[PDB]
RNA sequence: GUGAACAGCCUCUAGUUGAUAGAAUAAUGUAGAUAAGGGAAGUCGGCAAAAUAGAUCCGUAACUUCGGGAUAAGGAUUGGC
RNA sequence: GCGUUGGAUUGUUCACCCACUAAUAGGGAACGGCUGGGUUUAGACCGUCGUGAGACAGGUUAGUUUUACCCUACUGAUGAAUGUUACCGCAAUAGUAAUUGAACUUAGUACGAGAGGAACAGUUCAUUCGGAUAAUUGGUUUUUGCGGCUGUCUGAUCAGGCAUUGCCGCGAAGCUACCAUCCGCUGGAUUAUGGCUGAACGCCUCUAAGUCAGAAUCCAUGCUAGAACGCGGUGAUUUC
RNA sequence: UGUACAACGGGGUAUUGUAAGCAGUAGAGUAGCGUUACGAUCUGCUGAGAUUAAGCCUUUGUUGUCUGAUUUGU
């Protein structure tokens, strides 16, 4: 018989199966239509997430009630070295899809993207690439006729990218390759841009910049076997239930005498690709900045890097972008960042964003400091000073 | 964190801080209207028999003598004795409004200071003949 | 948000489910509001209805005046002990639980508030800011 | 007679998931193959092309 | 209330949608273009003052390797029978 | 936004750190850190735990009056804006800082002058009172040297 | 030794060091804890936990077979030198 | 499509009251796992009947049933083979998600003797749900990190053992909370209905042929997985 | 055989709350002859001392290590 009470279900359906990502970076499954008027563009960009702090804004917000007033709100740091073009691919269409039709690499690649393509670096004679590089000779016949292939037949043009992931102080050496589409004039111009940049770096404000609303796509952080409470946020039930309370009471009592797809069940949670949209970036930081986590209104010479530098994760010494909220992922995670996949007609998009003050206190503890002066000069001389 | 000081220091069991009974104490009115408590029929001691230095009533007036013979009432009159350590005192630790928390200091030396220990003679005196 | 209210309001942290004693801050002589119901509350299996600074409720006399006693009445909650974060950048708590009477419409029946009152209480609540004499 | 075995890395050499180290019938087998060497080697056979052309076993009471 | 797939409130979306927002987008496209060429352009100055110290028919096969690979793998389906297209 | 002082301890409590108590005289109390804030609940005295900076003033271990530390006050009369004025305290802070900073560094140097004199005494004294250790110390320098030498 | 104490805890004489082991630290369990604000709104039902507790002093109602009830209840205190 | 509540009451509730709320709609998959009423056997008492053994018009109280490691289903996790190995991708199919209220302005305007009193367009918050996240606040402590306390033991100091994590205070890191913070969209086709042209039927008619709009509806866009027997592009391919 | 890796060491960043030893004229008093003896505690050397990656950051130092096994072809 019907139930007494009304509830919504436990947990999304859409987000099924809950099962481990297939790779460490999530995939980019939509980009942002094409307009064959705008000029030649990056649709998206590769950073590491370094962590969080904390700003205060001077919120400009007609019709709120913190209009003209300050807020202190939570952002996510990510570190944004710039990315090196190494190849272009072209696709087609057909009955059954896009399907690529050709890949055309740059003469040149570094260790960094070498290393991608072997398990075993220090065994191997490092010999990827070695007999394509000698296609480039004599005027480049063969990486010509590819060319002119993309251009007669490709729909859709996307440029190979690689992180340069020596900049980080991350301790793995093997870079992130990816594909990042092509959104700007014709068929040809995207191919000669693509040509003319390979072996070429982008920076990240040649592809967004500030008070721009993007997207954070990556897989988040892992938590191993969990059970349903957790997993679903099914209530506990009473206290010493036999075979325990963190379950669900009755996984079934009607008559098609299976377990439905739809029941709570224990499993893996964390580490699945998750794609969260508009997301404010509040500011561009430039690496040789020697005051980038300085404002107008805090005159302090300090960079973006806390006291201590980020928890596991240590100093930013490059570009980076500092986003309002939070991100999927967890620190050190190589996430990517989409452009927007619509025009969005909220006001907070339109919003321009004036940074008051910057939190540079150590993230390892209670930190009451900005800066190890301002320490010293709190705390005075000690014994090992004189 | 533990049982004990979550139970005995939760904020529903808060009790008067030591400034409020400095000041209390300070001014000879505030002693009186102490001193002279109207009939409360929800206080322990119908609002009679109340020790202003630990702000605490008594259901007795031999509860009241038993306490003033303890080591917890000598306590609190030990903490009671020098500058009530207002936010003023560590603003000045801190290097702020040093001039204020100068004055405020030489106030309490000169003014306020024999007063509160003048009237906290008498408030002696008073109880221990009552008593 | 309420009849009376003056404008929306934002998400403080919930400190009075349906079943507290709050002391009474105004002078109508009652000595305490047992909460029975909160205004606009959601609808959720199993979750009790809670109240915040600057809530409206439905309260019964507990301690007062017996003729003010057996009988139900609006209220408004101008302090409470669960700490919830302001804006401008603390987290800040009072020492008790503490409301007003007051009128659907949002009116006093007293004359004056002892005590100190929340900053989002008196400014959501005009009747309010007029009877108080401390604001935060 | 692998039902319920724990699972190892070991085993992609031979393309499986179910292996284990039995240390006692791995030193009784070794004793076996000593002997079998050692009559080989008293036969005067030569030990470098020797390989185990049959082995079998089944149960005891 | 409205959905988010209400059709009213979409069309006022598109109408505030073709005005400054869109406006806006164009602008910043522009701003972001005018900076990545500014980027190539310093590039190409740094590698020259680097070198300054130091000094089509697409139709058939695209490259014998192809052309062996794919013959191959078409006979191989032939001989087998498991093509898509092909009896 | 401001920079407030922790009653308990004087740290900087800065915006979005620590938490806040309003009492009902409407005294508000800032603490930069819950250590802090468990210790005012608990009622512990400031002047008693030696890791606060009312306990250093109180007993000494820093300078409290100076020149220097008369520049910072509540300002409730406020003057008009003036593009000079800010620029003229902008620079006036810095070199408030740095003198502040000198002063600090002379008073610890007056405070600990005489630690040198009293630990040549104890070694002295100590040398004095251990002869056969000594004794054993030539002995191992001597068996070294010759060690050395062959 | 502590302590009212053949209680609990630690030690001397004497006697043991036996009970399949090793490596990791998922879910669910068995056993044991802590938790902001509220305080039985949970549940058939305060089930279970929490709270109380030794000792000194003050004080102690109805009822009663006058023997009790009674440690009624309710309060103040406890270290070291 | 999406929601449909919190409680009081057992000298009975095959229900009834209080309140909140946008609303507190009806029902099926049983009635063809924990748990209270109940089939509750042996103990006991009261009532009715019986000459009695006893039975009942009845009332009260106390009373051991204890899988899973099997197959399948479900949730997650590996994996042989089609030259080998590696990187970048496509998308058949399957699933899919957002919801409701209030506020400013429109405006004390339309309307109205009055009393009263809207909406579209433009803006701002919040309820329920969902997905994350740990900068801050709170919680947690075998960091046995630092300090302290009782009893005893190592002759005392120092440094330590034991008290089934001895106890007390703080406590980073990690984990975590509507107890913390962030984010959650836009194109085609339609229903009821309103129409256009227009016969049947020399009037007429939204319908017959044809056609315009139009619902939280449908199919897509977007989101999750990726056929382990679906596929493409690209790199390297062994000297005994 | 190297912006190589590791074990230590160093510097930051944090947690706690002022180490051991020595000394004083501070210490309720008491005992012997103003002094001495005992004396909870107080004060100074001393934000000292201890811990700090085990899933913190960084590194011109010291000492070492760099290697075996199996399989795969159109
Ligand atoms: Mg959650
Ligand atoms: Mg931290
Ligand atoms: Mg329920
Ligand atoms: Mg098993
Ligand atoms: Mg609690
Ligand atoms: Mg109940
Ligand atoms: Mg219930
Ligand atoms: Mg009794
Ligand atoms: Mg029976
Ligand atoms: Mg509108
Ligand atoms: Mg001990
Ligand atoms: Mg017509
Ligand atoms: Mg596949
Ligand atoms: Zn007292
Ligand atoms: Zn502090």
């Amino acid at each position: 018989s019907h139930r007494k009470y009304e509830a919504p279900r436990h947990g999304h359906l859409g987000f099924l199966p809950r099962k481990r990502a297939a790779s460490i970076r999530a995939r980019v499954k939509a980009f942002p239509k094409d307009d064959r008027s705008k000029p030649v563009a990056l649709t998206s960009f590769l950073g590491y997430k370094a962590g969080m702090t904390t700003i205060v804004r001077d919120l400009d917000r007609p019709g709120s009630k913190f209009h003209k007033r300050e807020v202190v709100e939570a952002v996510t740091v990510v570190d944004t070295p710039p990315v090196v073009v190494v190849g272009v691919v072209g696709y087609v269409e057909t009955p059954r899809g896009l399907r690529s039709l050709t890949t055309v690499w740059a003469e040149h690649l570094s260790d960094e993207v070498k290393r991608r393509f072997y398990k075993n670096w220090y065994k191997s004679k490092k010999k990827a690439f070695t007999k394509y590089s000698a296609k480039y000779a004599q005027d480049g016949a063969g990486i010509e006729r590819e060319l002119a292939r993309i251009k007669k037949y490709a729909s859709v043009v996307r440029v190979l990218v690689h992180t340069q992931i020596r900049k980080t102080p991350l301790a793995q050496k093997k870079a992130h390759l990816a594909e990042i589409q092509l959104n700007g004039g014709s068929i040809s111009e995207k191919v000669d841009w693509a040509r003319e940049h390979f072996e070429k770096t982008v920076a990240v404000d040649s592809v967004f910049e500030q008070n721009e609303m993007i997207d954070a796509i990556a897989v988040t952080k892992g938590h191993g076997f969990e059970g349903v409470t957790h997993r679903w946020g099914t209530k506990k039930l009473p206290r010493k239930t036999h075979r325990g309370l963190r379950k669900v009471a009755c996984i079934g009592a009607w008559h098609p005498a299976h377990v439905m797809w739809s029941v709570a069940r224990a499993g893996q949670r964390g580490y699945h690709s998750r794609t969260s949209i508009n997301h404010k970036i509040y500011r561009v930081g430039k690496g040789d900045d020697e005051a980038n986590g300085a404002t107008s209104f805090d005159r302090t010479k300090k960079t973006i890097t806390p006291m201590g530098g980020f928890v596991h994760y240590g100093e930013i010494k490059n570009d980076f972008i500092m986003v309002k909220g939070c991100i999927p992922g967890n620190r050190k995670r190589i996430v990517t960042l989409r452009k927007s996949l619509y025009t969005n007609t909220s006001r907070k998009a339109l919003e321009e964003v004036s940074l008051k003050w910057i939190d540079t206190a150590s993230k390892f503890g209670k930190g009451r400091f900005q800066t190890p002066a301002e320490k010293h000069a709190f705390m005075g001389t000690l014994k090992k000073d004189l | 964190m533990g049982r004990y000081s979550v139970k005995r220091y939760k904020t529903k069991r808060r009790t008067r801080d030591l400034d409020l009974i400095y000041n209390d104490l300070s001014t000879k009115e505030s002693v009186q209207k102490l001193l002279n408590q109207p009939l409360d029929e929800t206080k322990p001691g119908l609002g009679q028999h109340y020790c202003i230095h630990c702000a605490k009533y008594m259901e007795t007036a031999i509860a009241l003598k038993t306490h003033l013979k303890g080591k917890v009432h000598k306590r609190r009159v030990k903490e009671l004795r020098g500058v009530p350590y207002t936010q003023e005192v560590s603003d000045a630790a801190a290097g702020y409004n040093l001039n204020k928390f100068l004055n405020r200091v030489q106030e309490i030396t000169q003014s306020v200071g024999p007063e509160k220990e003048s009237n906290e003679a008498l408030l002696k005196e008073h109880l221990d003949s009552t008593l | 948000s309420g009849n009376g209210a003056q404008g929306t309001k934002f998400r403080i942290s919930l400190g009075l489910p349906v079943g507290a004693i709050m002391n009474c801050a105004d002078n109508s002589g009652a000595r305490n509001l047992y909460i029975i119901a909160v205004k606009g509350s959601g609808s959720r299996l199993n979750r009790l209805p809670a109240a915040s600074l600057g809530d409206m409720v439905m309260a019964t006399v507990k301690k007062g005046k017996p003729e003010l006693r057996k009988k139900v009445m609006p209220a408004i909650v101008v302090r409470q002990a669960k700490s919830w974060r302001r804006r401008d950048g603390v987290f800040l708590y009072f020492e008790d639980n503490a409301g007003v009477i007051a009128n659907p419409k949002g009116e006093m029946k007293g004359s004056a508030i002892t005590g100190p009152v929340g900053k989002e209480c008196a400014d959501l609540w005009p009747r309010v800011a007029s009877n108080s004499g401390v604001v935060v | 007679f692998n039902s319920s075995i724990g699972r190892t890395a070991q085993g992609k050499e031979f393309g499986v998931t179910k292996a284990r180290w039995p240390a006692k019938s791995v030193k009784f087998v070794q004793g076996l193959l000593q002997n079998a060497a050692a009559n080989a080697e008293a036969k005067g056979l030569d030990a470098t092309k020797l390989y185990v052309s049959h082995i079998q076993v089944n149960q005891a009471p | 209330a409205k959905s988010l797939r209400a059709s009213s409130h979409l069309n006022a979306k598109s109408v505030k949608r073709r005005g400054v927002f869109q406006k806006a987008v164009d602008a910043r496209e522009q701003r972001i273009s005018d900076k990545l060429k500014e980027d190539l352009l310093k590039q190409k100055l740094e590698d020259l003052k680097k070198k300054e110290e130091q000094g089509i028919s697409t139709s058939g096969w695209r490259d014998g390797r192809h052309h062996t690979y794919k013959k191959a793998k078409l006979m191989k389906q032939s001989k087998k029978k498991t093509s898509f297209t092909r009896f | 936004m401001r920079i407030y002082q922790c009653h308990f301890c004087s740290s900087p409590c800065y915006p979005g750190h620590g938490i806040m108590f309003v009492r009902n005289d409407a005294k508000e109390f800032r603490f930069c850190r819950s250590k802090c804030h468990k210790a005012f609940k608990q009622r512990r005295n400031p002047r008693k735990l030696k890791w606060t900076k009312a306990f250093r003033k109180a007993a000494g271990k820093e300078l409290a009056v100076d020149s220097t530390l008369t520049f910072a006050q509540r300002r409730n009369v406020p003057v008009r804006y003036n593009r000079e004025l800010v620029a003229t305290t902008l620079k006036a802070m810095a070199r408030i800082e740095e003198i502040r900073q000198k002063r600090e560094r002379a008073f610890y140097k007056n405070r600990m002058r005489g630690n040198k004199e009293k630990d040549f005494l104890r070694d002295k004294k100590l040398v004095e009172s251990n002869p056969e250790l000594l004794r054993i110390r030539e002995v191992e320098i001597a068996r070294k040297l010759a060690k050395e030498q062959e």
